[PDB]
């Protein structure tokens, strides 16, 4: 996980068809020292695009990724997929996945304000939690009703479009959510957001 | 999505169903007083939405089908069942 | 002896139970009995028409243990066929005389063995008497209801039970435990002119 | 362990053979008859003895066998796995031939009342009865000499029984 | 298998499914000796009572299929299997012989080009459980996989008279007199010894 | 079983495998009592009933007895956790029941209290031993006053019967039938076979003592004039 | 069975208290604490005695406890159960019934050299000092009346355990306890 | 008992023998390896046990390079206490209501009378070798650690702080 | 592996099988111990006497493979494995050092920078690390996979002098003279660092 | 015995069954020798033509369970190399002697005992000639057979197992019952001068 | 516990050595340098002592091994975990600072007739002589010094034993 680099060469290349970023902002060494419940450690950490590398390979065609190297993208640091690759002067660039890619934030280099601008990327939607009851008719489970603020589009389609296929949902609409079927993530208005990937979107609500 | 709203369709890409419950319970003073977890639960179809992303299901209203033992999500709605049961669990019709 | 034998009596035991063929063995015990009642229960819920291949070879038990056997046989629903493999008791016959009448089946060389329940009385002068009472409960029991399955009168049962009696096969179409004989065909032998 | 060999119609005839060492090997048998009825069933024997009573289940257990039968001797045979390899197809018997071969009466105990030696007794006659008209039967040899042999301890080498008749073909040569 | 309630008998599988019935239990050929259950070597040697959308079979055809073929359902009074079209085998002639097979999958019948005597009357052998090394003649040979490329099917390059090695423990085997019969994959085939 | 007792269960699946016998039948709402009641086995007897509480709250828990006795406290700790529970509880005798198995079949919701045919019922008052000072054995008496009390109170709600006859009969060694047990109200159904209405000879004396049968005419029952 | 109760944080105290199943019912104890500090822990006591050794370890497991606890007696309770029953917070103590309790002081044997007796003479009268004054402090009792009550040896109906301050709830209405 | 491995927790119970010992230096050989930071937290419950398996598991812990934490639950009976003081200074804990127990080991003397002599001098050296190393663990002078250590003597977890054994209690 | 019978004399694989030569039978290199059970550390690497429907394996290669790649027989005496073009590694040149086996399939060779002793020595409290971390270098690459909608074979990008943080037990090793030499998937690069 | 060694024990042997190595087990009694003739009767499935590795390590045993291990050494297609590691027993150093003449290995260290083997008689007056004629059978056999292994007289082989009769395999070496000792070659050492 | 190490080559010599518990530490040693021969094996000891033919099974099966061998010694080692700490070569056989090292003759048994005592006598004399060679190989000690010290028992501290030839270093240094 946190591997030292060779002194001679410092210009890491990427796991082929993954997505290398760097982010050392909101950090445990940071300024801010009256916080929120650890949902704020875990905020969109806008890690910044150094090099994008070759698509995927697969079992004999060239995958796209649908990624600009002008964003900040979004990983989630609790989820340990990924490795830390440390430089020697303090930088540490960290090699995601594609499924690691949460989305983009509008304004990102600032504390946990943009959550409700958060525009997915991979095959995620944002989802707002209302403040309703978690389970009444139980006594097994029953989810939480949720509103959609924001849809990314899906995965890759291996027909001969080439297409990525979006997710069909829309924003305003009302739909059903677990509290272990996602990432929560928390605002300091008290608005509280989950995402949720496309295989776990079930119906409307 | 048949609790707090009225509008119980479903998305296209999804049914659902109402198993029917046999009456085993009496007879669980002497034997076992249900069968053992098995497949083909003989359940009619309440919402029959045929296209979708997998195979579609040419199928009426209020007709049987028959379902896989896994990949479904299961519910209680005002005292009957109803399973999440998805389109490419389907196999074919019943007599 | 070594758990290797028991690893590799338990898979065997296993495939038994798909060909609907349950396991009585060894001594009629109070633990045994429920690991048997449990196993009968269940073989009724996969198919409640199909027939029981019940296995029977056991040298002795409890009686009371054995009683339960008995009666979870005649409320199921299909017949259970019992078959006599080596040994029968007098908890072990009494299975072999509680199975379907025309389904009872035996080997040519195996022992039909039945007397009347052991025990014992120990206690107060009161205790003595209410003891014995329990044994001669299970002994009036146990002849009322061999007379109804090999048909025999109630006085010719308890003058064969009262001491141990063996039975051959051969003896035992003619007086009432099991029904026929299940065996495969003699090879054509030649004389010896 | 014995389970690769439980696949390839193979049972073991181990250890002393008590009343549950019996049930765990006639219960094998007819597993065998229910995967296969028409493929050889070889048995090794390898015993120092046991009881009367449980060993009769495994004679009649494997004759219910429609399937052709093959005993093989693996060592020690005391007075219990002797009978049980003639018990066999004819033709199919055999015996490694530095195996020791014991040819003895059935064992058995009597206590309790004396009216329980009444019946102790008559028991232990007819098995006697019962032993010597089946190992007569394989061997060709007359009730005559089979009661005269039996009645002691009398260990034997292969080379004897053949012309005896409790196996057939050496298979170690010689 | 569950008992259904019999309502208006108008079975259409989606997709490749078969529903296909159980026609005999080999009509009782070992009954006399203690009536076991054994092992069946033949599944669903039956007639198809619905298609589907299934196109390389009739209606009225008697096919073969293999063990772990389909779920069992309890339909008509009687059992049933519901099995797709990716494990077929091939159709029965009036004669229930299972050497005069003709695939109509990707499939290839082979026979086995093994010596008749390999017991030599019951000497002291074991180990033969191999699992590389098995030997097997062609009797006949079907129509290979859908190319998903092509859209078509190619017959796969092996004629119907060589003799041919394969994996063990693939496929079906089948007893036709004493004489060995498996039916493997199209895509089972290693090198013709021919 | 002399020597071993092999592992009866049965767990078959086309892709994976099941559990145990006895792992199964607790998933099925069905619990058995075995062997002897001590301290160690009555919480398994409790702690299954509180698992199968959190599943469902309304199907009907069945408890299977086979006993032949046990720990007198351990015994009264499953009849006031089984009383304290919201579903019913259906309980089937298993076996024999010597004065503490007995208490727990009848210690089911009316109606059912299922027995079988064979089953052997017993009540007696509750034993125990003297143990040193007399500042003990008053408390030995003390003691087996209060069980005695408590039992006794027992069988009022449960059969509706008289205090008098409970003294009567738990006063000295007294073996319950099943076809007995009803008429004092211990069970609530008889479970008979295939038409089996055999006279057991516990009925066969009580028919002597009501006089509607004698030694002249012996009718179609067991013999009893053998004393 | 006994992992689908611990998921639901009710944990079982069976059978004789021994040192190998004390610090089993003290682990999972703190795992409870550790994982949510808010909700409550129901535990269940069915013991007929105990070492007074291991005895006080579950005692300082159930004060580590920063959550608060239920207790439940059913079965017996002998002189080790009886003290971890009103050890738990106070209006959160329930039981059966019918349930038995007794208070009595814990056994012990001594042997060996001449200072070695008198050594182990004071540490379970130490004992016996420390068990009587922990004891009278959740009961709302006087120490001269609580520390004569643990010398008789006779077992406590839960009518007359609801007045001393032992317990305070009993579970059944208080209508079917029976003297 | 094994969720208490993942969470770097070590049972010490009953007495102490060896092959109780040699499976507790295997879960000590586990526990640092996989991190050389977080510390180990053990439970010691014991009533004793023989010379050479307590000696077994107290030099092993000593070569760890992150510190230890022990924990009293219950009673030490001569072996365990010496388990406890040998920590690290600050992270010896204990139970409010536990029990601390100092005394010489057990031992027998089998053999020859030239034999039971040449090994009660090695007991006089395990009584140097445990007061010798107990005396700089809770700071107090050499007599009064070999003038206790004869008889038994119990020492409650308040009167410990100030003698040396623990370090702190756990309240809260 | 089993005697074959003199019936045929013909040898004709299908598809991706690709038929192998065992060199010898150990050929004595462990002579003066003489050493019964010893390492074996190369599966067999040999000639290739038929090629059948190959793509990139060729008549004359010295084709190197894993030891489960196919069916080990034994043909005129002679043990002979029919093997998958899937599972190989490469093939060897003239010269017997392993520096100059070229790959020819989805492999790529490193060389290898980790410590020859983690214990340093032998030291307690030890020898555990994570599986994944370890450090190598790249001396040669193989070929690539062919691509669809060209319909070539296209290579990587990664050069023959890259260190890359590879993961472990990937493969297998080898050593020449001191000097370790492993194969990793290709697919197995976390950067080039070159 | 700790019950938590035995599935480390079974790992290792399995592990060593994988590479065709076998293990005599204790005393050779009948448990074992069913489990001995099972591994040597499987082993062959990978290949016939490599030699089999056995360890040899028995304390003592009775003797026709160790006769059904020494049939099938001697019978089966490849060669069966043992190897005594520890103490040979007068059954275990026959099981070493019965291996394949030139590949029958050991190391110098070990002590190889062969004797008469140990037996007893109890019954009446013909049962103890009986039982006693046996185990002169057995005499009989096990020294014919250690004659043509080791190649000595037959009055050599009778006047040596006598009694208790340890040797080392440096002398082993000269009789016949070990072919050739392993051991690596040791450095020359400095000596005085 | 103990399986979680044993593929870094550690190997325990718990308990008692007995016919099956050094049996279980032959057994795994030859599962170890048939996997690599290049890298070390590690045996840690922690035993009172054994028998005579089981605890020298452990010595020759560690040397027959082609690769290198570590040994460290865990609290009492009683003349046979005492003989095997120096068993291994020199310049890798460290100790713990507290740890006893216990020097003592082995035992012997013998039952049967006063010819059968002299049998065991010189078959113990051939053992006694022969551990003395070994045991003066790897510590530079004539012959004379060191078969007084296997006379009486002698429990020796690390210190000494450094200068005595048996260990080579001392783990932590004091």
């Amino acid at each position: 996980e946190a591997i030292s680099v060779p002194a001679p060469f410092t210009k890491v290349a990427p796991k082929g068809d993954r997505v290398l970023v760097k982010v050392a902002e909101e950090e445990v060494k940071t300024r801010g020292g009256i916080l929120l419940p650890p949902s704020a450690i875990k905020k969109p950490t806008s890690g910044e695009v150094v090099q994008l590398g070759d698509g995927r390979v697969g079992d004999g065609e060239v995958r796209p990724f649908y990624l600009q190297p002008g964003q900040t993208v979004v990983y989630s640091k609790f989820g340990f997929m990924y490795q830390d690759l440390k430089l020697s002067n303090g930088e540490e660039y960290i090699l995601i996945r594609e499924d690691d890619v949460i989305g983009i934030m509008p304004r990102a280099n600032a504390q946990a304000d943009d959550v409700p601008e958060l525009q997915p990327l991979a095959d995620r939607v944002l989802i707002k939690v209302e403040e309703v009851a978690d389970v009444t008719m139980g006594g097994k489970e029953r989810p939480l009703s949720g509103t959609v603020v924001r849809v990314g589009p899906g995965k890759y389609d291996k027909d001969a479009e080439g297409k990525r296929r979006t997710v069909p949902l829309a924003p305003g609409d009302k739909v059903l959510y677990f509290k272990y079927a996602g990432d929560n993530m928390e605002t300091p208005s008290g608005d509280k957001f989950v995402v949720l990937r496309s295989d776990d979107v079930l119906c409307k609500a | 999505a048949a609790l707090d709203i009225t509008k119980m369709t479903p998305i296209h890409d999804r049914v659902l169903i109402r198993p029917i419950e046999e009456e085993q319970k009496t007879a669980g003073g002497i034997l076992l007083p249900k069968a053992p977890p098995k497949a083909n639960s003989d359940a009619h179809i309440g919402e029959v939405l045929a296209v979708g992303s997998d195979v579609t299901l040419a199928v009426a209203k209020g007709d049987m089908v028959v379902f896989q033992k896994y990949a479904m999500a299961e519910v209680e709605v005002k005292e009957g069942q109803i399973i999440f049961v998805a389109e490419k669990s389907i196999m074919g019709k019943l007599e | 002896p070594n758990p290797l034998v028991i690893e590799r009596f338990q898979g065997v035991v296993s495939q038994l139970f798909q060909q609907r063929i349950v396991r009585l063995g060894g001594a009629v015990d109070d633990d045994m009995a429920n690991l048997l009642v449990a196993q009968l229960l269940y073989l009724d819920s996969v198919d409640n028409k199909r027939d029981i291949t019940m296995y029977v070879n056991s040298p002795g038990g409890s009686v009371t243990a054995g009683m339960a056997v008995f009666d979870t046989m005649r409320h199921i629903r299909p017949d259970v066929s019992t078959c006599c493999i080596g040994l029968a008791a007098s908890m072990g016959a009494f299975i072999l005389a509680s199975g379907q009448a025309g389904k009872r089946y035996s080997l040519p060389n195996s022992r039909i063995m039945i007397h009347q329940p052991l025990g014992g009385a120990q206690g107060q002068a009161t205790d003595i008497e209410i003891q014995a009472n329990e044994i001669l409960h299970h002994k009036l029991t146990l002849n009322g209801y061999l007379a109804q399955f090999t048909g025999q009168s109630m006085e010719t049962i308890t003058k064969d039970t009262d001491r141990d009696f063996f039975m051959s096969p051969q003896e035992a179409i003619e007086y009432g435990l099991v029904d026929a004989i299940i065996s495969k065909p003699q090879m054509l032998q030649s004389r010896e002119v | 362990p014995f389970g690769l060999l439980l696949r390839q119609r193979i049972v073991f005839l181990g250890g002393e053979v008590e009343d549950f060492g019996a049930d765990a090997i006639i219960s094998q048998l007819l597993l065998l008859d229910s995967q296969d009825p028409t493929k050889d069933i070889k048995i090794f024997i390898n015993s120092p003895g046991g009881s009367v009573t449980a060993g009769m289940g495994i004679y009649d257990a494997m004759m219910l066998c429609r399937a052709d039968v093959n005993t093989y001797c693996f060592g020690l045979a005391a007075s219990m796995g002797a009978f049980l390899l003639g018990a066999g197809k004819r033709g199919k018997r055999n015996s490694m031939p530095n195996s020791r071969i014991m040819i003895h009466q059935p064992l058995g105990g009597a206590s309790g009342q004396a009216v329980d030696i009444e019946i102790q007794a008559k028991e232990i006659m007819y098995h006697k009865a019962n032993l010597n008209r089946i190992m007569a039967d394989y061997c060709q040899q007359p009730l005559s000499k089979i009661e005269e042999d039996t009645d002691r301890d009398r260990y034997m080498s292969p080379l004897e029984a053949k012309e005896y008749g409790l196996i057939d073909h050496i298979i170690g040569g010689e | 298998a569950t008992p259904v309630p019999k309502q208006f008998k108008a079975v259409k599988p989606v997709g490749d499914r078969v529903l296909v019935k159980v026609d005999k239990e080999e009509a009782k050929s070992v009954g006399g000796v203690l009536l076991p259950a054994s092992v069946r070597n033949k599944p669903t040697a039956g007639s198809i009572i619905a298609l589907g959308d299934a196109k390389s079979v009739k209606l009225s055809d008697k096919v073969i299929y293999s063990k772990f073929a389909g779920t069992e359902l309890e339909l008509g009074g009687a059992e049933h299997v519901l099995l797709k079209e990716e494990d077929v085998i091939g159709v029965l002639s009036a004669s229930e012989k299972i050497a005069q097979l003709k695939p109509l999958s990707d499939r290839i019948l082979i026979k086995g080009a093994k010596a008749e005597d390999k017991t030599s009357g019951g000497v002291l052998l074991a180990t033969e459980s191999a699992e590389k090394p098995t030997f097997g003649t062609v009797v006949a040979v079907g129509e290979g996989r859908e190319d998903e490329e092509t859209k078509a099917l190619v017959k796969p390059n092996v004629t119907v008279g060589a003799t041919v090695m394969y994996s063990k423990y693939s496929g079906t085997e089948f007893e036709e007199d004493g004489d060995n019969y498996i039916v493997v994959r199209e895509s089972d085939i290693l090198a013709q010894l021919s | 079983s002399p020597v071993v007792t092999p592992d009866i269960q049965i767990g078959h699946g086309e892709d994976a495998i099941e559990m145990d016998l006895y792992r199964y039948l607790l998933s099925n709402r069905i619990i058995f009592i075995g062997g002897y009641i001590n301290d160690k086995m009555a919480t398994q007897i409790v702690g299954s009933l509180m698992a199968l509480e959190a599943v469902d709250e309304n199907e009907d828990i069945r408890i299977y007895i086979n006993s032949p006795g046990g720990q007198p406290y351990s015994v009264l700790g499953v009849v006031d956790a089984m009383q304290s529970i919201k579903p019913d509880v259906q309980t089937v005798a298993l076996g024999a029941c010597y004065s503490y198995a007995s208490l727990v079949v009848a210690a089911g919701t009316k109606g059912k209290r299922y027995a079988m045919k064979n089953t052997r019922l017993m009540m007696t008052q509750p034993m125990g031993g003297s143990q040193g000072d007399i500042y003990q054995i008053k408390a030995t008496v003390e003691e087996l006053n209060a069980l005695y009390q408590i039992f006794s109170r027992y069988y009022m709600k449960f059969t509706g019967m008289n205090q008098d006859q409970i003294e009567q009969a738990t006063c000295r060694d007294h073996f319950m039938t099943p076809e007995q047990a009803k008429l004092e109200g211990l069970i609530d159904e008889i479970i008979r076979g295939k038409g089996d209405y055999t006279v057991p000879p516990a009925i066969v004396r009580q028919f002597r003592e009501v006089g509607l049968v004698d030694d002249l005419t012996p009718g179609p029952f067991l013999k009893v004039d053998c004393n």
